[PDB]
RNA sequence: GUGUC
DNA sequence: GACGAATTTGCGTGTCTCGACACG
DNA sequence: TGACACGCAAATTCGTC
């Protein structure tokens, strides 16, 4: 199916529940998966998905 | 901007009223710039102010070493079963059409030694030649072998109501010519006026483009 | 051999045995230089600046033009405040002549040829300074 | 580095307020009940008998009521859309026309006079349904977030599809079977609707009509328009090499045939037409105004005509061998319709129907009379109105023969699933294409459509193209007059065509203005025009909805101000920059300095497809060149209502976002604010609807977070 | 049409070289790449799509046709003859596509939507054409193959 | 070409008189003397010698791989790569051919 | 398979851009064993594999050329005598595409042509320029009869076979073998097989009705199983033999 | 007519 | 030289143009 | 809106009185 956005969504996602703020993932544009990243280390999981 | 101080021309410009009223403008598309049509002798000329119609007949040679008589019988023939006075044909028939009946902003401009002479257009015509004479001859020919809504031929009686105008020419050398140059180039005001029309442009652009 | 056969696409040679677009300023100034009398067909714009519509027929006689030719420009006419640009357009080929109708009583009239035209200008105003007056 | 302002992102919910997704389908009802409806009245205004020529009725004014409903005896109240939808009621309100007929010998104005009912929209201008408050939406039990733009009719509600057809008033070239032939169709606002079409074969031109018998030569209809030499004829068609090897054969097959005169051509076209008054006036009444209509003849002149059927026999020598060939597919040729003008069409034909037949309800009456006064106000009926709208809106079988056309599947029932699917059909267009497998172009994405329809937004199934949907940043013109156009257009210089010949039309300088398929004039430097007409429309003296372009390949300037064309708002850039800055948005942050007047400052500007052609535009405020015209406002507006919905669509796949927003409008969940209330068929709803994490823009513009149709997990 | 595939050629080259980088890249517990290495559901093809670059999305086995007049899209230049102004796309499905590599990638979703759309009907045709005249062919005991007759 | 009369405006036909061939017409008098030459040039278009198609310069063009072909054991192969719906979900299919001299074609 | 064979031309490459139909449209004419068929391929062997420049010169024959295609230029004379026209055949463009065309050949070609025109008007003046001189007879004047004149000698032929329409030669290499191939585009089998340069025993064509009235019944059957396995291979699907010789 | 395979 | 006979070619018209399920 | 198999019919050539 060659489907991308699902995983970038859940992660979005997991780290909005953690934080406490929706993520805006707008077309062409939105949020990166550099800043988001690094702040799902801050509380203590796995930076990427694990 | 301002390198189109130094450099600046004047010209004046006149207009007058002498000859606007009797002027017309004839057009020919049908012939090349390069020939005349005030050189050929011309036998009449017709017209009708009613309703701008212009009908003129050139007067061509007869017999000249480019003609070929066989034709010209057999054509003479063909419309005798009058038109033509001759035994050939010697006449040539010119129709017009009148063109943008509102002339107002067409004029014609004159160019003397220095200065520009501007007279008013009353109505823009187009000279055609015509081939009705045909019409007429194979019509009579065959009667010989043989025997509300707005329609064209209440317009055809309209044209039918007025009555005909008949014209003498004046040509390339006539006295009556540059009489006529004259006065469509004399302006009589030869002093420098002022205070004609004044309009700035916050009120003609007002009066051209109207808001309502 | 005056008439020959002439032609549709060369009506401005028409050799067949044995074109070039000007400036209107450079026009008039070699029609200057050779101190010659030609006559010009030139189109107004419709409603005039004046006292509705105004047109030529509804105005004076006298000097009411001013033509000014600017370096490295156009020529560009003047009423005293309007401001008009004036450039050559449809640059004719065929014969164009214009005779002065007379009409007497009834029926006996004079007819007379004045001349022939062979250049056709037109003259607008520029909205561009207009709109830029009207603006500041 | 280039200064970027990251503030544009708030014009789109300002432009989206004052017009847009669904405003506009309520625009087109609002100005047709407020322009058109009396034009119809103007149209037919006075109507008389034939027995003697004393009785006759005037139209002095007509308008329409708000919604009301007429119970037992005299009794109107304000009826609400809930009630109307409760009691499988109509929601319509009266037409009441003010007219007056003269009876006996004096005359007598009845004021006030009820012809009929009218269906009204739910959120239109004469509704009750309108600049009211939630607390009072809650009031009359109506959703507040409810889009409305459909029509009740015996408690449902139906919606008329937008449909797409081709462009009227123009020349069409394109390639059959054996070679290439021109074609022409026209349709102005009187029922005329011709086809006329000009082919090749064997080096011949023919002109085909369905009015005549067989083929007649080109040279002929010349001939008979008026034009009589044979020079000035090629002279008009074109004075080239090339041109005259392909025209020669048509002249020496003329000439063959003895017709050299008018009274010759008209006679040998009235001999070849057939028809179920003489020849030669039949012929010429039929060229006059039954082959090209929406070009006018002032007395009899066809001079303008001929003039045009020698640049369509010119633009067909041109493709004549080559292969630059006209195609179908460009959408800046296809033009939309919406219910306004159908609502139109219906409405003056039943009003037609009801001022002739009644003109012989009081035929058969004068002489046979019983006194000497006839009332017509009780020889009148106000069911065959009322019958006609229900019956055109409920049926769907849109049959006009007075119009020669018939039409089914154009309304349908608003689907009331979720909040997105009833959002998203009002969206949806219909094509005139019938669905049928030989169609692969106009299934097909074409480059012509950007940020007008959305790409990925379509059925997957049989119907895989010819059912679209409309982008979220257009807006679909209306129809305007061309008065001052053509004035301000002669006022800069434009040239009559009455004046030159043929000759000066193949000069490569000269260029050719067309108006809505009109030929104005010859007109010089095109630049100047082009420019100066773009300042007038920036300065605001012209409407903003005129398009103007020019093609160079056959040296010709469009002037297009119909009606029905698709229109999104571009930024301007002057030179290097955008005009827009901080300052100038801060201002619309503040309150002031919305939309009108960035348009009045001339800060941004619409654009068409066609006009668009012949401009750059810049995606971003870093690609922005030295040619860049415009600048698009946000590129994220390409995605339609239901793709708006998935979450980063450039790294999902197009296949996949296709059944997305297929499966979108499927999904089931809360459907409004009164949900309990309505009663409907079949309804399906959810316990404990959750609220998206990873939401988007266009989920906050529509508020999408008030009515969601799923749950986190 | 020479200048069409001299640089047509140019451009796979890119995306193969980096697939092929790509893969010395990975680990050996990718789950793509242990997919792709099994067979089950996958390809190489999607891996170096996905991580490297997507490549050159082709319309009708060939260039995106022009739309306006000697143009694709408004966006570019006229008579642009270049790579990712036409229809070359370059970032990969992780980076983000542009709009105009959107639009380019979505016209070849396109067109195989409205091929599967068609081929039902004139393949079940033909099918129903085929089978009405081949129904009765039967072996006898002797072998040989006989009609009704 | 293209010829018309002056007095008139119709076409002219070339037919024989009585001492010499001359410029005749069917709508007016109007004839012109044929002297010593009248004559015009054309220029047909000629034909072009076509090229020689196939051979190992046309697969100069295409890239080709580093990839062993099990039937005559050489890393020589051309690659192609095409998009095809097979019966389940679309997979990029690929063409196989031997740069070598047996030079077949295979679709995997 | 066929329901899985949905896509157009798949060798999709710059090599040979043949418009040549294969797929679903070429199973849909192979089963309606239609007499006009669209993308006509005929292959033909030279005799002479190594010589290419003899192949040039069989291409040369199994080819139409038009007479506009040799003429460099032609004229209409105006004199006072009996006008004609004057075609200039030219020599050197015939010379590097080697015809074997002459001045005779010519006359001979436009005297059997379909124009109405018999050997008692047309000369041959010089090495490579003809005339043809307007006679006066049975429609109308000889000036419509010099228009009618001028637009079919281009369309009459001076060589070849009419309804060929274009010829390539294809080069097979090998480790160290060469061949040359022609590939003709027309129907005419019997006709472009009937020569001295191809090989006449070694030709093959791609219409069924073609090699069924040239060659015959039983070798028609032949030509219709290696072309529906032809349109199998190329899709990766996987028929057997008897499948299509019961069929067949 | 709409929806799915 | 003039009339009956048989050939090749442009033009007229009819038939469909996969399956299944559910709801109003 | 593609497919060509049937008739229906007019231009034209070899032939023999
Ligand atoms: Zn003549
Ligand atoms: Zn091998």
């Amino acid at each position: 199916r060659m489907t991308v956005g699902k995983l970038i969504e859940l992660l979005a996602g997991k780290a909005g529940v953690l934080d406490g703020r929706f993520h805006y993932g707008t077309a062409f544009g939105g949020s990166k998966v550099k800043d988001v990243c690094e702040d799902l280390v801050r509380h203590g999981y796995n930076y990427l998905g694990k | 901007n301002e390198e189109d101080d130094p450099v600046v021309q004047e010209i004046d410009v006149y207009l007058a009223k002498s000859l606007a009223e009797k002027l017309y403008l004839f057009q020919y598309p049908v012939r090349p710039a390069s020939m005349t049509y005030d050189d050929i002798p011309h036998l009449s000329a017709k017209i009708k102010p009613k309703q701008q119609k212009v009908e003129l007949e050139m007067a061509i040679d007869t017999l000249n070493p480019n003609y070929c008589r066989s034709k010209g019988e057999q054509i003479a023939l063909n419309v005798d079963g009058s038109t033509y006075s001759s035994k050939l044909m010697d006449k040539q028939t010119f129709c017009s059409s009148q063109t943008t009946s509102n002339t107002s902003r067409y004029a014609a401009a004159l160019y003397r030694q220095g200065e520009l002479h501007l007279t008013p257009l009353h109505g823009i015509l187009q000279l055609r030649p015509s081939f009705s004479y045909l019409d007429k001859a194979d019509a009579k020919h065959r009667e010989r072998e043989a025997a509300r809504v707005q329609s064209y031929e209440f317009l055809q009686k309209k044209h039918a109501e007025e009555p005909w105008v008949h014209l003498h020419y004046y040509g390339l050398r006539d006295s009556r010519s540059e009489h006529e140059r004259q006065y469509l180039l004399c302006p009589g005001s030869s002093g420098v006026e002022n205070t004609e029309l004044v309009k700035s442009p916050s009120e003609y652009l007002m009066m051209l483009m109207p808001p309502s | 051999r005056r008439p020959a056969p002439p032609l549709t696409p060369g009506r401005l040679p028409s050799i067949r045995s044995r074109p070039k677009d000007v400036s209107v300023a450079e026009l008039l100034r070699e029609l200057s230089l050779t101190k010659e009398e030609e006559l010009l067909f030139l189109q107004l714009p419709d409603t005039l600046p004046g006292q509705n519509a105004c047109t030529l027929a509804d105005l004076t006689e006298g000097q009411v033009g001013k033509l000014l030719i600017r370096k490295s420009g156009r020529v560009q006419l003047l009423l005293g405040k309007v401001t008009l640009d004036v450039t050559m357009g449809t640059a004719c080929s065929f014969l164009q002549e214009l005779v002065s109708v007379g009409l007497g009583d009834s029926r006996t009239g004079e007819m007379t040829v004045l001349g022939h035209v062979k250049h056709k200008l037109v003259c607008s105003p520029d909205f561009e300074s207009l709109l830029d007056h009207k603006h500041r | 580095p280039i200064p970027t302002v990251e503030e544009k992102w708030r014009l789109l919910p300002a432009f989206l307020k004052v017009k847009g997704l669904v405003k506009q389908h309520i625009d087109s009802f609002n100005y047709f009940i407020n322009v058109e409806i009396k034009k119809i009245m103007k149209a037919n205004e006075k109507v008389t008998s034939d027995a003697d020529p004393m009785w006759y009725l005037k139209y002095l004014n007509i308008y329409v009521g708000l919604p009301d409903v007429e119970e037992s005896f005299n009794v109107t109240r304000p009826v609400s859309p809930h009630e109307c939808r409760l009691r499988d009621m109509t929601y319509s309100a009266p037409i009441t026309v003010d007219i007056e007929y003269t009876r006996g010998s004096q005359r007598i104005i009845r004021n006030a006079l009820p012809i009929g009912r009218m269906p009204i929209m739910l959120r239109s201008s004469n509704c009750v349904l309108t600049g009211k408050t939630p607390a009072e939406f809650a009031k009359l039990n109506e959703c507040p977030l409810d889009p409305g733009g459909y029509f009740i009719v015996k408690g449902v509600e139906k919606v008329i599809l937008i449909q797409e057809q081709l462009s009227k008033n123009r020349i069409i070239v394109e390639a059959d079977r054996k070679g290439a032939v021109g074609a022409s169709v026209t349709s102005s606002t009187h029922e005329k609707k011709s086809r006329t079409n000009m082919a090749v074969k064997q080096g011949r031109f023919y002109l085909r009509h369905n009015t005549l018998s067989e083929d007649i030569p080109i040279v002929i209809i010349f001939k008979a328009m008026g034009v009589e030499s044979d020079q000035e004829i090629v002279q008009m068609i074109g004075t080239e090499e090339h041109v005259m090897a392909a025209f020669g054969p048509s002249l020496e097959e003329c000439q063959k045939a003895q017709i050299f005169t008018q009274m010759q051509a008209l006679k040998y076209i009235g001999n070849k037409v057939r028809r179920q008054k003489t020849k030669i006036e039949e012929a010429r009444e039929l060229l006059a105004s039954t082959i090209l209509t929406h070009v006018p003849v002032k007395e009899f002149n066809f001079r303008a005509k001929c003039i045009y059927t020698a640049v369509m026999v010119r633009r067909v020598i041109l493709a004549q061998g080559d292969n630059k060939v006209d195609d179908r597919d460009y959408y800046g040729n296809k033009r939309l319709e919406l219910a306004g003008q159908l609502l139109s069409l219906l409405f003056e034909d039943l009003f037609k129907k009801f001022n002739s037949e009644m003109k012989k309800i009081a035929d058969q009456v004068i002489p046979k009379q019983r006194a000497a006064q006839f009332d017509v106000v009780k020889h009148m009926r106000q069911d065959q109105i009322t019958n006609g709208m229900v019956n055109a809106i409920s049926t769907g079988n849109w049959s006009l023969k007075r119009f020669k056309m018939d039409r089914q599947g154009v309304t349908q029932v608003l689907s009331r699933l979720s909040y997105i699917s009833a959002l998203g059909m009002m969206t949806r267009i219909s094509s005139q294409f019938e669905k049928t497998r030989k169609v692969s172009g106009p299934r097909s994405l074409q480059p012509s459509q950007w940020g007008m329809l959305c790409p990925s937004d379509t059925p997957e199934g049989e119907a895989c193209g010819l059912v679209k949907n409309l982008a979220l940043m257009t807006h679909i013109t209306t129809d305007m007059e061309d008065g001052p156009i053509v004035k301000l257009a002669s006022n800069l210089g434009v040239e009559d065509v009455n004046l030159l010949c043929g000759e000066e039309l193949s000069y490569p300088n000269v260029f050719l203005v067309f108006l809505n398929g009109n030929i104005l004039g010859v007109i010089r430097d095109h630049k100047k025009l082009v420019n100066t007409f773009r300042l007038m429309r920036r300065a605001g003296y012209i409407n903003e909805f005129v398009s103007i372009s020019t093609n160079l390949t056959d040296r010709c300037v469009y002037i297009s101000s119909d009606g029905g064309r698709l229109c999104r708002p571009y930024i301007i850039v002057k030179k290097q920059k955008p005009a827009v800055t901080n300052k100038h948005m801060e201002e619309l942050a503040q309150g002031y300095r919305n939309f009108e007047d960035f348009l009045h400052e001339s800060l941004v500007e619409y654009l068409d497809v066609n006009e668009e052609n012949d401009c750059n535009i810049a995606l971003y405020e870093h690609t922005i060149n030295k040619d860049t015209t415009h600048l698009e406002i946000e590129p994220f507006t390409l995605l339609g209502v239901c793709a708006g919905l998935i979450p980063y669509p450039h790294h999902n796949q197009s296949p996949r976002n296709t059944y997305q927003c297929a499966m979108g409008k499927q999904a089931m969940g809360t459907i409004g604010y009164n949900q309990r209330n309505r009663i409907d068929t079949l309804m399906y709803l959810l316990a404990y609807p959750q609220k998206p994490m990873v939401k988007t823009k266009t989920i906050e513009l529509i508020e999408f977070e008030k009515l969601p149709a799923g749950q986190n997990a | 049409e020479t200048l069409e595939a001299l640089i047509l050629k140019e451009l796979s080259v890119i995306r193969d070289h980096a697939g092929s980088a790509c893969l010395r890249e990975l680990d050996k517990s990718n789950s793509p790449l242990t997919m792709a290495l099994c067979g089950s559901k996958g390809s190489f093809i999607n891996i170096s799509q996905m991580i490297a670059c997507v490549g050159q999305q082709a319309i009708s086995g060939s260039r995106v046709p022009d739309g306006f007049e000697n143009r694709s899209l408004p966006h570019f230049e006229k008579h642009s003859k270049l790579p990712a102004a036409k229809g070359f796309v370059a970032n990969s499905f992780y980076s983000g596509l542009t709009p105009t590599e959107f639009f380019f990638h979505t016209m070849a979703g396109r067109e195989g939507l409205v091929d599967t759309a068609v081929k039902t009907a004139e393949t079940g045709y033909m099918q129903r054409r085929l089978v009405k005249s081949l129904e009765d062919l039967c072996s006898q005991y002797d072998l040989t193959v006989r009609s009704s007759t | 070409m293209l010829l018309f009369c002056p007095g008139c405006g119709n076409g002219l036909i070339v037919e024989e008189g009585q001492r010499c061939h001359r410029f005749s017409c069917n709508t007016c008098p109007y004839v012109h003397n044929i002297t010593r030459k009248v004559t015009n040039r054309k220029y047909p278009k000629l034909k072009e010698v076509d090229d020689v198609l196939g051979g190992a310069a046309a697969w100069e063009n295409v890239d080709s791989t580093a990839e062993s072909c099990p039937k005559c054991e050489h890393p020589r192969a051309y690659f192609m790569q095409l998009q095809t719906r097979s019966a389940d979900e679309p997979m990029t299919t690929f063409y196989k051919c031997c740069n070598a001299q047996c030079g077949h074609r295979w679709r995997d | 398979p066929g329901t899985q064979m949905t896509l157009k031309t798949f060798h999709f490459a710059g090599v040979a851009s043949m418009n040549i139909t294969l797929g679903v449209p070429r199973i849909k004419e192979i089963i309606n064993a239609s007499k006009a068929i669209s993308t006509p391929i005929i292959t033909a062997q030279l005799d002479k594999d190594d010589d290419a420049d003899y192949a040039r010169l069989v291409k040369g024959r199994i080819e139409k050329t038009l007479l506009g295609e040799i003429s460099e230029y032609i004229e209409e004379v105006f004199l006072p005598d009996d006008c004609f026209i004057l075609v200039k055949l030219s020599l050197e463009r015939i010379r590097l595409l080697r015809l074997e065309v002459n001045a005779e050949t010519v006359r001979y070609s436009i005297c059997t042509s379909k124009l109405r025109v018999k050997p008692g008007d047309v000369a041959v003046h010089g090495e490579a320029v003809v005339c043809v001189t307007p006679r006066e007879n049975s429609k109308s004047s000889m000036y419509y009869v010099l228009q009618f004149l001028k637009e079919d000698l281009p369309k009459v032929v001076v060589q070849g076979i009419p309804e060929v329409s274009r010829a390539v030669i294809h080069i097979d290499e090998q480790s160290g073998k060469e061949k040359y191939k022609l590939l003709v585009e027309g129907d005419n089998l019997r006709a472009v097989m009937a020569t001295h340069g191809v090989k006449g025993t070694r030709t093959t064509s791609n219409n069924t009705y073609e090699v069924e009235k040239t060659l015959g019944i039983e070798a028609a059957r032949t030509t219709i199983i290696n072309e529906i396995q032809y349109t199998m291979v190329n899709h990766g699907m996987s028929i057997d033999r008897r499948h299509v010789m019961l069929l067949s």
